[PDB]
RNA sequence: UUUUUUUU
RNA sequence: AGUCUUAAACACACCGCUCGUCACGUAACA
RNA sequence: UUUUU
RNA sequence: GCGAGAAGGGAAGUGUGUUUCAAAG
RNA sequence: UAAUACAGGGUUGAACUGUGGGUUAGUUUCAAUGCCCAAGGCAGAGCACUGGAUUGGAUACCCAGGGAACUGUGCUCCCAUUAAUAAGAAUC
RNA sequence: UCUUUGCCUGGAGGUUCGUACAGUUGUAGGUAAAAGGUAUGUUAGAGACU
RNA sequence: AGAGGCUUGAUAGUACUACCGUAAGUACAUAAUAUACAGUCCCAGCAGUAGCGGUUAAACUAUAGAAGAGUCGAGUAUUAUCCAUACAUACCAGGCGUAAAAAGCGUUCAUCCAU
RNA sequence: AGAUCAUCGAAUAUAACGG
RNA sequence: GGUACGAAGUCGAAACAAGGUAGUUGAUGGUGAACCAGUGGCUGAACAAAAA
RNA sequence: UUUUUU
RNA sequence: UUUUUUUUUUU
């Protein structure tokens, strides 16, 4: 009835999901695991290295443009890293026996899975940046939480349409830091509302 | 109470569906095989019934009145075609008085 | 006054927080530094775009500071046009040029910005035959073309011409 | 205002084709801006008496519920912040009475005037 | 509104309010207007035009489709296998055997028990409301009577097959309005859900949503009836309240005006012209339209160079290249000659060692 | 009283706005005007309730002073509130007169 | 509809149609809104309960501290409320009784002694946890009920190297006549941490 | 506060009562773990090692265990991906418009632009798989850098290094321009993968699948078997929760004794 | 490869 | 005697269903 | 309360 | 010399309160 | 409920009028039968009342006599309360 | 579809111009089914006929 | 069972703010039951509108009736209180045939409604 | 200084000024 | 005097269906208990019931 | 105290 | 449930 070869379209949106009898069919999926833990052991002491070597010129975005890390991936190795090292050359306790939340327990099993199954990853694959794509995050994704609709109408005339009225800004209050000692720390409140600024 | 909706779910509004648009529904929906003729309805689909009687209309028979007229100044016209079904007195297309008004 | 957690089977799980973020305006917004920053989808993570990143950074640099009707319009339009073009001595595509004439549309397209910055002009190459054309959006042409006088007059019907198709009054 | 609400008794038929309607000032502002969205085929004034055409699809009308708000007894008034909850997620019609004129109510919100609430096509609950 | 005393002294615009004088545009003072311009052209009508040729001159064409001797003459002179199973199944017994058996699914509601008087003593006899619909597109409620509560069963199924309604549901899995239902005391509210967060309902009802191939909804039950049982003004209920539901596809086919969802963008109403851009051209006939078209000289298209695209396996990641670091092209180089292995990457092995 | 939710629906504002005058004035028909430079006023107001969403009125009368004592009975006038208390029933002064009625 | 907001005092007419009464709480009125009311008794019969309920009911007419009269129910086995005596009652209805709309309370009432016999429900009949009874919920230990398959399971795997309790390593767990013996460390867990703890 | 529940206390699993059946008294059963789906994304090893030599040998995989951790870099992917490349491209291959229909046609079916990373699909320096050959895109060329470029260039480059197969083929690109061209024999090679068409297939073997009523039942336990989101959610203590596994760590072996040892008697004195 | 599965 | 039509407050279905005066006992408005 | 089997 | 009912429910129905404004001893 | 006198309502024709209205208390007429009071009588009927039947154990059923009640400008509306179970407007 | 008047909330019950005028469903001892009805059966000194 | 109060005849969907099939206390140890049985027998009793108790019913008493089958837990449970969960306290959101509800028929005052 | 629904107890209504 | 509940004895056959010779109601009269006689109204009324 | 086991 | 942090959507 209509033609419209694209990847985004009503029927196309959620590729490869169950729409009928098959919802309730049970389907195994794969195991999600951080990126920070599927690199290989071996990388993550030379990265490491690197970063407390010489920060300046080993910055922590110029670091992980090489082995592909996110900035915020590759903070993690170097603190997950450093604690590690720090309780066997001072002899206090071993790795094995260090006390842990459960939620983590169960993730070391997985990473120890992950690599006896397939391998560690040599480098890390993953955009530094992200990018504007279509893709379903959630149901809060797929709503305008700003005029409070999920259908919109509008006129249909080839004539130049008026234009819908721009939300403006929230404003909140929010708070600084001015002056900070070791026995008091002095904060400023700041309201946006006060037209006198003074 | 009962039925006491002359405007509402009295007058049921259930939209009329033809073979075309049944048979497309459950072919699409994996419940049914498609059958050899599907194609061949498809280029042709049928014409629309609905609308078609919407466009009825009652007319007011004029040849009530204008034949009482007629008879009375000429009541002769009752004699010719007696015997033959159809007609009364107490008319058919080729009565002469049908053919007059 | 609350602790949401998980009390079910699935109590170790990935659970990545979503900050819905709906379009900030609906007007036309034109390209910064020539870098697109326009909405394609309505979906958006919490994590920031990197397209997004560079409208916000341009936002905190700008500064808080800082007889009849019909005759009428011709008539302003016309001055209004052959001032603004004589200012520059003592839009659209498609403007040809010959090879041996690009000092005269040279100066030329560096004297519309000073008073038509809106004026977007290109330049397309051709065989050069001494030819200089400058053709509009529908297909027809404006200007078309055969001490220091000669070379005044040449570019200062081309600057009058492309503002008098262009400017509203 | 009593003639305006007797409306949707004459509109609201399905084995039909054209029905009358009392002759009103208001009632013939309101038929224009249901002919803009494509829910009536047409009108005509007949005099004492006005006359308006129905819209079918596959045997269905295109109507299939109205709702009356405002009454002559009383008067629903709502607020340029307020109509937004009441009308959201919907495809309903809503007829806004405003100080400008009659528009609908997406109209109305892009003005910010406070509007009136007439009536309502093809809303649920 | 509000006509008090003081707003009657004050809304008069006039003593006198003559409704006589008014000019409103009546039906016979626009006939007198067009008949005065005649000067000393009246109303004329036109009967139907009846032609013979209309369906003389083409009825015998159609007599051509049937004019042989094998198709006019004559006039004018229990089993089906379920291969998983694997047993016998009663295929037609008064049910259509094109419909498949093997995508329906059926919900227990009720057993209700009745009970006869008879010239002896009492006679009882069961009864279900069996609905079987599909939980795609397809909804279906039956009831019926039997001996026994099993045969009972078996018996109510039978109707809803046969009685089998189609739906108006959303492409998308999104109402646009909450429906409404009623039968007697009943009240049955459907309060529509956001797109991926799942159904809500009665975990007893819980099967019959699914059932009805409604996505994202919540199904309440207000009351079913007040008085006697709730079990039969229930079965009406769900008749008289899908039908009111309406698609995008519905609305903007007679609305004629933007009625597009907010995730895809003009997928129903924009229609590119696939028959009038696209148009086939020779090379034997395009020499003749380049004299007579207009020359080409635009700029507005950069990526305007592509043709038939032969399917061609490529390995975009696999490339090594001069600026890409030694760490990088050494773990290429293994990753890649893992997944060219045909002999170990490409097999499944149970035991870790080679037992 | 009212809530600080019910200050803000349009129901309440408008009737606010028609009972709302400059300096506190009141619109009433005149209905005795028997005593001398006297009249009683008779205003209507409106008030808004919560429970129904209806509006309904009820009459108001009060007493005003006339200077010229241009007013007659059965005569929409203009009263304006004073911040004094003069003689027995006296609590209001003339501005001007909207319509008479002959004689 | 809207048909009953008609006219200029909506606001008068509407608010004055009461639906109904509150059925809830319409027996117990007479307390007056205290949980409970004490009161003496003054009278003491039996009454028999409507049919088709057989039997005989205990009640007695209790007089309640606010001067009013209303009989009560006895449930429990036993009798010994007596002409004169103060007795608490609370809610509560009774279908066999008819008018019976209140209950007596065991235990914080004068003069009213413990059931006889019930062990089920202790808070209800108002009995203390006995001292016999208590010492019997601590006493845990029924866990050596091996079988044959545990006895052929320790002459396979456990019979080479097993340490025993008193002074020796190697037993004689292969006759059939001997008895295997018992974990040192797991078997009795529980019972032996609070029978340890408490020894001080 | 609140205590016990008030109400039906019917199960997370969704099971009824009765005489053989799983569950013969009203109750909750949080802690039963079995009826509910879970993957198994371990290894389970053997009882007893026959082995004399001590090694893991006993250690399998699990059927869901392949499926929980798969790898994009399988062979059978990269063919079908190919195959659909040319389906999906060819709104634009068959697009016998002006520059502008085609261009707006490729940017639907992949966004790409300024700031933007783009498969490089439809612009002028890219090799594509063409059905028959043709000439490359001069027509973006400038003619002034090239004209004066054609002579310093000299014979070597003018008529033997891509004149010599600028004409080769009788169809070409964009028209014809046999004046303007690149003497310089740069290779336009190489190309770029997509990202929404190649996401698609990689995800698909995430769904694949190796007195009788007409009608087959829905029993309610089927919903909350897979699905995880219609099923109540645990209000006990954590503590107590902890409390009941280490129970049953001594109860339960006490119970199967128990039994075996009346069965067992029975049949040494009297069977 | 750590008193790991394993549980006051 | 076997059917048909109509009525019915019964359906352990006319050995059905159901009402009133008087006699004894327990109570709230006294 | 006691505490590297 | 300065401060002190800092422990007040006895009065009132169109009142006590609320809201809108105003106040250079 | 034939004749005659007084004064209403309904249908149609002409003239005039040019928004006159729907509902209705602190309101006002009429209103079967029975009862008080009053006027009354000489016909046809009958409650109470000893006037000829009951029983298979109790009765007013079936005849006859029989002084209340049956025409009011009044006092006066208790009822199964006088032409359906809505006083109005719109869709044929 | 719209304007306005009037009326009801399961069934059920009350001490043993002045003897005038006005006015009235409601503060219980008690109860869990009163009741409209489509169909079947049965009864009928109630009508008809093999 | 680091530890006590309730239920043990049917009936009740057992709560909702992040996540919304994108996952293990996953496997061995480690599997069972209470509509088995004991006492009284229209009597003693239990209970929630409907009810059970006669010849023995998971409905009354009893858990050395077996390391109680279940829900809470250092508390649990009964009564009582209110706008008493859509018994819609009825604009949203109930009626005026037979069932609880339209004044015997009509002209007028005020208010509301109307073109 | 202006404006600013009254409700329960079943109910029982016309009162005060000058010839 | 009258009314509620429980048990249950004697004296009677009022309602159901035309047997009590139709039966509820407004106002009176009368009778050990069903209630009965007369007038008005209603059906919540049974049987019977036209050619020249 | 035993069994299993990158 | 964060070694050198009093910061951290830790999960």
């Amino acid at each position: 009835q209509n033609r419209f070869p694209v990847l985004n379209t009503a029927e196309n949106f959620r590729y490869w999901k169950d729409r009928g009898l098959d919802r309730l069919l049970p389907r195994v999926f794969p195991l999600k695991l951080p990126a920070h833990r599927r690199v290989d052991p071996l990388l993550r002491e030379y990265i490491f290295f690197l970063h407390s070597m010489d920060p300046a010129r080993f910055s922590i975005r110029k670091l992980g443009e090489r082995y592909g890390l996110k900035e915020r991936t590759v903070e993690l190795i170097c603190r997950e890293f450093s604690v590690a090292e720090f309780l066997r050359r001072t002899e206090l306790a071993t790795p094995y026996t260090r006390r842990v939340s459960r939620e983590k327990a169960v993730l070391r099993m997985k990473e120890a899975l992950f690599s006896l199954k397939l391998g560690y990853d040599q480098l890390g694959d993953e955009d530094l940046d992200e990018q504007e794509e279509h893709e379903f995050r959630g149901f809060r994704s797929t709503q305008d939480w700003i005029q409070r609709q999920n259908i919109e109408v509008e006129m249909m005339s080839a004539f130049p349409l008026p234009a819908k009225r721009n939300p403006l800004p929230k404003r909140v209050d929010v708070d600084v830091t001015v002056h900070n000692t070791p026995k008091l720390k002095v904060m400023n409140w700041i309201d946006p509302n006060d037209k006198v600024v003074f | 109470k009962g039925a006491v909706h002359y405007t509402g779910t009295n007058f049921r509004r259930v939209q009329r569906l033809d073979i075309v648009d049944r048979m497309r529904a459950l072919v699409a929906q994996g419940l049914v095989d498609a059958p050899l003729w599907l194609s061949a309805a498809e280029r042709a689909p049928p014409m629309e019934l609905s609308n078609l009687k919407l466009m009825d209309r009652k007319v007011h028979n004029k040849y009530l009145s204008l034949t009482q007229a007629v008879l009375k100044k000429y009541p002769n016209m009752r004699f010719q075609d007696c015997y033959v079904d159809g007609n009364d007195w107490s008319y058919r297309a080729d009565h002469p008085v049908m053919q007059f008004v | 006054a609350h602790n949401p957690l998980p009390r079910r089977y699935p109590l170790y799980k990935h659970r990545t927080l979503f900050l819905p973020l709906s379009l900030p305006s609906y007007s036309p917004q034109p390209a910064i530094s020539g870098v697109a920053v326009a909405p394609l989808t309505i979906t958006t993570n919490a994590a920031q775009l990197p397209r997004t990143l560079l409208l916000q950074s341009a936002v905190r640099q700008l500064r808080p500071l800082s007889s009849s009707w019909l005759a009428s319009l011709a008539t302003s339009l016309q001055d209004d046009a052959a001032q603004l073009a004589g200012q520059c001595f003592p839009g659209t595509f498609l403007a040809v040029y010959s090879s041996d004439e690009f000092p005269a549309i040279c100066v030329v397209r560096e004297a519309l910005g000073r008073v038509a910055p809106g004026v977007r002009l290109a330049l397309r190459q051709e065989a050069g035959e001494g030819l200089l054309k400058i053709f509009r959006d529908d297909g027809m042409a404006v200007f078309v073309k055969d001490t220091a006088l000669a070379k005044r007059e040449a570019g200062r019907a081309a600057v009058q011409s492309i503002l008098l198709a262009c400017g509203v009054a | 205002m009593q003639r305006a609400c007797e409306m949707v008794v004459s509109l609201l038929r399905v084995d039909a084709l054209s029905q009358r309607c009392p002759f009103h000032v208001l009632n013939v502002q309101i038929l224009d801006l249901l002919q803009r969205e494509g829910l009536i085929r047409g009108f005509k004034v007949d005099g004492t008496k006005i006359d308006i055409l129905l819209k079918h699809y596959k045997g269905a009308p295109v109507i299939r519920n109205i709702r009356v708000v405002s009454k002559p007894s009383r008067d629903i008034w709502l607020t340029p912040h307020e109509l937004k909850f009441r009308t959201r997620f919907n495809t309903g019609l809503w007829i806004m009475q405003t100080s400008c004129g009659v528009i609908s109510h997406r109209d109305c919100l892009r003005m910010g005037i406070g509007g009136k609430m007439l009536m309502a096509i093809n809303n649920g609950y | 509104l509000h006509n008090s005393h003081q707003a009657r002294v004050l809304r008069r615009r006039h003593v006198y309010r003559d409704k006589h004088l008014d000019h409103v545009p009546t039906e016979r003072a626009r006939q007198l207007a067009e008949q005065r311009s005649a000067f000393e052209p009246h109303l004329r009508v036109k009967l139907e035009k009846e032609k013979f040729l209309r369906d003389c001159m083409r009825e015998q064409e159609n007599l051509a489709a049937l004019f042989t001797e094998t198709e006019k003459e004559t006039l004018l002179g229990q089993t089906v296998y379920d291969a998983e199973k694997g047993m016998f199944v009663r295929e037609r017994e008064g049910v259509d055997p094109l419909i498949k058996l093997h995508e329906l699914r059926q919900t227990l509601l009720s057993v209700s028990r009745m009970m006869s008087m008879n010239k002896q003593g009492r006679v009882y006899y069961f009864r279900a409301i069996v609905a079987v619909g599909n939980g795609r597109g397809l909804f279906g409620i039956g009831i019926a009577f039997g001996p026994s509560p099993k045969e009972a069963r078996s018996n109510a199924a039978l109707a809803a097959i046969q009685n089998l309604d189609h739906i108006d549901f959303d492409v998308g899995r999104t109402l646009t309005t909450p429906v409404h239902g009623s039968e007697y005391s009943a009240h049955v509210k459907i309060v529509p859900r956001p797109l991926g967060k799942g159904l809500k309902s009665n975990l007893r009802y819980l099967p019959l949503l699914y059932l009805m191939g409604i996505d994202n909804c919540r199904v309440s039950f207000y009351g079913p009836s007040a008085s006697a049982r709730w079990f039969t003004r229930a079965k009406a209920l769900k008749r008289a309240l899908e039908q009111l539901q309406s698609r995008r596809t519905l609305a903007n086919a007679t609305g004629q005006k933007y009625d597009l969802l907010v995730a895809p963008g003009e997928h129903w109403m924009h229609w590119p012209d696939r028959w009038f851009r696209p148009i086939s051209t020779e090379y034997a006939r395009m020499l003749e339209r380049i004299k007579k078209k207009r020359p080409p000289s635009y700029r507005r298209g950069f990526r305007a160079a592509i043709d038939e695209v032969i399917p061609e396996e490529i390995r975009p990641e696999f490339t090594p290249y001069t600026w890409k670091s030694p760490l990088q092209k050494w773990a290429e180089e293994l990753k890649r000659k893992r997944l060219t292995s045909h002999n170990v990457y490409e097999t499944e092995v149970f035991l870790h060692p080679p037992a | 009283h009212y809530k600080t939710w019910q200050r803000n629906t349009a129901g309440y504002l408008r009737t606010f706005m028609r009972n709302k005058l400059p300096n506190n004035e009141m619109i009433g028909y005149v209905i005795n005007d028997k005593h001398p430079k006297s009249i009683r006023v008779a205003c209507d107001r409106f008030m808004y309730v919560m429970r129904y969403k209806k509006t309904f009125r009820y009459t108001k009368k009060v007493w005003a002073h006339d200077e010229e004592s241009e007013a007659r009975l059965g005569d929409v006038v203009r009263i304006q509130p004073l911040g004094y208390r003069i003689g027995p029933w006296k609590n209001y002064v003339l501005v001007r007169v909207l319509h008479k009625e002959p004689r | 509809s809207t048909r009953s907001i008609s006219g200029r005092l909506f606001y008068k007419r509407r608010p004055l149609q009461v639906p109904k009464l509150k059925p809830p709480n319409i027996r117990s009125k007479w307390l007056e809104g205290a949980p409970q009311k004490k009161g003496i008794c003054v009278k003491v019969r039996v009454q028999t309960p409507r049919k088709p309920n057989s039997g005989l009911r205990k009640v007695a007419r209790v007089r309640l501290s606010t001067g009013r009269t209303v009989l009560v129910y006895i449930p429990g086995i036993g009798h010994n409320l007596n002409v004169h005596s103060v007795v608490l009652v609370r809610g509560g209805r009774c279908k066999d009784v008819p008018g019976c709309n209140y209950k007596a309370v065991r235990g914080v009432a004068d003069l009213l002694p413990v059931k006889n016999r019930e062990r089920k429900r202790s808070k209800y009949g108002v009995k203390l946890s006995s001292e016999k009874k208590e010492w019997r919920l601590q006493r845990w230990n029924n866990k050596h009920l091996t079988i044959e398959k545990d006895r052929e399971l320790f002459n396979q795997f456990r019979w080479m190297t097993w340490r025993n309790e008193e002074g020796e390593m190697r037993t004689s767990p292969l006759a059939d006549d001997e008895e295997v013996p018992r974990h040192t460390q797991l078997f009795n867990r529980w019972y032996r941490l609070k029978m340890q703890r408490e020894g001080k | 506060p609140r205590g016990s529940h008030r109400g039906g206390v019917f199960p997370v699993s969704g099971l009824t009562w009765g005489m053989n059946r799983p569950y013969l008294k009203r109750g909750l059963y949080q802690h039963r773990r079995d009826h509910i789906f879970t993957p198994r994304w371990g290894t389970r090893t053997a009882n007893f090692n026959p082995s004399a030599l001590p090694d893991g040998s006993t250690r399998r995989w699990e059927n869901d265990a392949f499926k929980a951790w798969p790898l994009y870099g399988l062979p059978h992917h990269v063919k079908l991906y190919a195959v659909n490349e040319a389906r999906y491209l060819v709104p634009a291959a068959r697009c016998t418009a002006g520059p502008e229909i085609t261009q707006y046609i490729l940017n639907q079916l992949d966004p790409g632009g300024a700031g933007r990373n783009c498969s490089g699909i439809g612009r002028p320096d890219v090799r594509l798989p063409l059905a028959k050959p043709a000439a490359p895109s001069t027509t973006h060329l400038p003619r002034h850098l090239v004209q004066i470029a054609r002579h310093v260039m000299g014979e070597a480059g003018e008529k033997v290094r891509r004149k010599a197969l600028s004409f080769a083929s009788t169809l070409s690109d964009q028209g014809f321009s046999p004046d303007v061209f690149d003497p310089f024999g740069t290779p336009l090679s190489e190309r770029s993968r997509i990202k929404r068409l190649y996401n698609l297939v990689c995800e698909a073997d995430s769904w694949r699948v190796k007195k009788a009523a007409l009608v087959r039942d829905l029993p309610l336990a089927e919903i909350l078997y897979s699905r995880h989101t219609h099923r109540l959610q645990s209000r006990r203590h954590p503590f107590w929760i902890d409390m009941g596994y280490k129970k049953r760590i001594v109860r339960i072996p006490y119970l199967y004794r128990r039994r075996v040892a009346k069965e067992e008697a029975q049949e040494r004195e009297f069977g």
